[PDB]
């Protein structure tokens, strides 16, 4: 996927490996090397108006 | 089978009128929507995200 990875405070269970929101879209993931939870924020976007 | 209310005829006549003697100021609430969320969608990004 694509996004911005940031530190998080969500306590994932040891067997848990992904986080999803109501939309089932990826919310946060755990680094396979460091057992730490990182939140995924979709990159800033929108529309340019004049 | 629903009642539709308590039946209450009226002692109608050709010469008998009922006048109110006392009055009540009452307060009621009426609620109306005025607008909705101003949603916006990028068709291009949505269909073919990256
Ligand atoms: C009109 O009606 C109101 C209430 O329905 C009367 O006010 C009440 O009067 C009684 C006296 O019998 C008091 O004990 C109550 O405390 C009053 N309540 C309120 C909310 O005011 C009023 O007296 C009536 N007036 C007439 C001329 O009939
Ligand atoms: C493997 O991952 C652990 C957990 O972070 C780390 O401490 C260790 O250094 C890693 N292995 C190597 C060879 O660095």
């Amino acid at each position: 996927g694509t996004g911005v990875l940031t530190e998080s405070n969500k306590k994932f269970l040891p067997f848990q490996q992904f986080g999803r929101d109501i939309a089932d879209t990826t919310d946060a993931v755990r680094d396979p090397q460091t057992l730490e939870i990182l939140d995924i924020t979709p990159c800033s976007f929108g529309g340019v108006s004049v | 089978t629903m009642s539709l209310g308590v039946e209450n005829s009226v002692a109608y006549s050709n010469n008998s009128i009922a006048i109110p003697t006392n009055f009540t100021i009452s307060v009621t609430t009426e609620i109306l929507p005025v607008s909705m969320t101003k949603t916006s969608v990028d068709c291009t990004m949505y269909i073919c995200g990256d």
